[PDB]
């Protein structure tokens, strides 16, 4: 269940389209800060993946994920307002062949030893719906899940890893996909039949760019003095 | 007298101009939102999305003369040259006498309970009177007001549940009603649609009606991209792009490359020949030649 | 470099590109916005040639 | 023997120092 | 003078024609205080309240 909570030095997504080739960009968004207070659930957190308690944890502007896993139990998310039918709720479901993404006013069913069994019941007042190809296809499938501007930016990235549950290089995070869902997202829950959350707040980091349009390091330009002069001199020697 | 003097810069113009823009054909529902029969109420407002099509705004000219077609950050005569990132219509019906009230920077009862524009706004406000499809004899229904609200409203927000406000008398949630074919025509009403246009450089699909030319390497043009327009010399990249960029910057933020919406290359974006023109005068007194 | 990434800045317009403003608005708005990027990159120029 | 006909020290100094402006080229020459 | 400038009571008072103020924002009046306040009452028509 919960455990260790202050370090993560990942969470850099690319914030925008545009390529930059050998530049250091200094940029002001919502990133998981560096050393933050993550959250290590230990599957299935509080409940053993039997039983049935969950942690329903809040969704506070944004949150990182991890799942570093072979058997993909934890395929599903449900993201929503009260998670009660009395608001909608945005459902995405990975069923290894696709996701399936849809938003409904639902309500909580119940919804999950190695039985699988189905979920959601009811499509009340939906708004719509959404298929491409699956978001989770050891593999660390780290993601990040933005709401902002009624879009819902969700990042994600993929490496194999065996003898550690993360790599200790730099990884970032490119989007996969923008859906105009529009709701609140106050709260989220994740759908079970190694699982890490962590928060997003707005911070300015100072961006490494390789020669190609990728993403090699970072400064999280409030973490330690040294990092702030990195960020004023827009170096990564000082 | 003898010497160099800087007299005027040089430029290499562009001869020819270029247009590329997105291989989609649909038409975008422009003409379904304003033409209907039945209208959301205000406390409930319809926000519709358009996406994935061609934005052709000469329909709503054809479609009806309005009472008001005013828009904030885009003039309303070239709304077909633009490219928008996200395209949103609000349809509600309000009353003439509180149609101002539905802009930025306004304040009001109607502005602050139910329908708040931000005050940093760019889109169209359009507004047609509906007398002839709402009016009643015994009374519409078209009118649906939250009078009394707890806490006034952030932009776009909707808050759909009602309660009764007490003092401590009782201030009922919903104010409804309809009108007869002779009340005023500021008492009448009137269809208004919001248009939201988010434009953020050229990044999405829905683009204006534009007839698409051929694309020019090696010469000094002008181009528009998905609406970004520029002049220089277009040249086949070399740049390992993600399949997730679009635009390529320089060191200083400058726009340097495109990806072609039609064939999905990169190309570099060279500007075009400039550069100071000087004047090698022997003096008017010796030579009237120059170099 | 500071010459030039001054004319990134909006200094109180909708757009730092002249282009855009004059796509997207009619002569009088383009010309506040554009009075308000003379203004910004007559600074800058100023400051520079100081 | 060297082009530029330099002294080893100049070529020295102008070997620690760090034609067209691909760089800046925004009306800046 | 000498008072609780409360402003919440125009708005159980009545819903108004126009609500409008020039130096000071309607919703944060009560956050301030005031060197003079006068209140001059007069009846017109409504094509001349602008
Ligand atoms: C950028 O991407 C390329 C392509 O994947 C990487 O591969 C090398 O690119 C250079 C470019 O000059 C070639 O000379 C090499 O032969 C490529 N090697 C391969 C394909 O194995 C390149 O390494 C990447 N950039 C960096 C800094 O790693
Ligand atoms: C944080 O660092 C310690 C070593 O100092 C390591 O044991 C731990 O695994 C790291 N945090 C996480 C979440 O792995
Ligand atoms: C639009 O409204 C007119 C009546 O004003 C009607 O004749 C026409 O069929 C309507 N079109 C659509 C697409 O609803
Ligand atoms: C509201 O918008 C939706 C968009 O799909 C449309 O189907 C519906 O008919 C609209 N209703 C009204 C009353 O405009
Ligand atoms: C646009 O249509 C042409 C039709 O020949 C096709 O070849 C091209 O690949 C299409 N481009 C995109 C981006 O769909």
């Amino acid at each position: 269940t919960t455990q260790s909570y202050t370090n993560f030095t990942r969470g850099v997504y690319y914030p925008d389209k545009v390529f930059r080739s050998s530049v250091l960009h200094l940029t002001q968004d919502l990133f998981l800060p560096f050393f933050s207070n993550v959250t290590w659930f230990a599957i299935s957190g509080t409940n053993g993946t039997k039983r049935f308690d969950n942690p329903v944890l809040p969704f506070n502007d944004g949150v990182y994920f991890a799942s570093t896993e072979k058997s993909n139990i934890i395929r599903g998310w449900i993201f929503g307002t009260t998670l009660d039918s009395k608001t909608q709720s945005l459902l995405i479901v990975n069923n290894a062949t696709n996701v399936f993404i849809k938003v409904c006013e639902f309500q909580f069913c119940n919804d999950p030893m190695e039985s699988e069994s189905g979920v959601y019941s009811s499509a009340n007042n939906c708004t719509f719906e959404y298929v491409s190809q699956p978001f989770l296809m050891k593999n660390l499938r780290e993601f990040v899940f933005k709401n902002i501007d009624g879009y819902f930016k969700i990042y994600s990235k993929h490496t194999p890893i065996i003898g550690r549950d993360f790599p200790q290089g730099f990884s970032a995070l490119e989007p996969l996909v923008d859906l105009p869902i529009g709701i609140n997202i106050t709260r989220f829950q994740t759908l079970l039949a190694d699982y890490y959350v962590g928060y997003l707040q707005p911070r300015t980091f100072l961006l490494k760019y390789n020669e190609n349009g990728t993403i090699t390091d970072a400064v999280d330009c409030a973490l330690d003095p040294l990092s702030e002069t990195k960020c004023t001199l827009k170096s990564f020697t000082v | 007298e003898k010497g160099i003097y800087q007299t005027s810069n040089f430029r290499v113009q562009p001869t020819e101009s270029i247009v590329r823009f997105p291989n989609v054909t649909n038409l975008c529902p422009f003409h379904e939102v304003f033409n209907a029969t039945r209208f959301a109420s205000v406390y409930a407002w319809n926000r519709t999305r358009i996406s994935n099509c061609v934005a052709d705004y000469s329909v709503l000219y054809n479609f009806a003369p309005f009472f008001a077609f005013k828009c904030y950050g885009v003039s309303p005569t070239k709304l077909n040259d633009l490219c928008f990132t996200n395209v949103y219509a609000d349809s509600f019906v309000i009353k003439g006498n509180e149609v101002s009230q539905i802009a930025p920077g306004q304040t009001g009862n109607i502005a602050d309970y139910n329908y708040k524009l931000p005050d940093d706004f760019t889109g169209c406000v359009i507004a047609w009177n509906s007398n002839k499809l709402d009016s009643k004899h015994s009374g519409n229904y078209d009118y649906w007001y939250r009078s009394f609200r707890k806490s006034k409203l952030k932009p776009f927000e909707r808050d759909i549940s009602t309660e009764i406000y007490q003092a401590g008398n009782c201030y009922f949630p919903l104010e409804s009603y309809g009108f007869r074919p002779t009340y005023g025509v500021g008492h009448q009403p009137y269809r208004v649609v919001v248009l939201s246009f988010e434009l953020l450089h050229a990044p999405a699909t829905v683009c204006g009606p534009k007839k698409s030319t051929n694309l020019v390497k090696n010469k000094c043009v002008n181009f528009n991209f998905n609406g970004l327009t520029g002049t220089g010399v277009l040249t086949k990249s070399n740049k390992k792009f993600l399949p997730f960029q679009q635009f390529g910057r320089d060191i200083v933020d400058t726009t340097d490359a495109v990806r072609d919406p039609q064939t999905l290359e990169i190309l570099d974006i060279t500007p075009c020949s400039f550069g100071g023109v000087s004047v090698i005068t022997p003096g008017t007194n010796t030579s009237n030649q120059v170099a | 470099n500071t010459l030039v990434k001054q004319l990134s800045s909006k200094f109180g317009a909708i757009s730092s590109v002249l282009n855009d403003i004059l796509s997207r608005l009619d002569p009088p708005e383009a010309e506040v916005q554009i009075d308000r990027l003379i203004t910004g990159r007559l600074q800058s120029l100023q400051t520079y040639v100081t | 023997s060297k082009p530029s006909k330099r002294s080893p020290i100049e070529d020295l100094l102008f070997n620690k120092v760090t034609l067209i402006c691909a760089q800046k080229f925004n009306g800046l020459t």
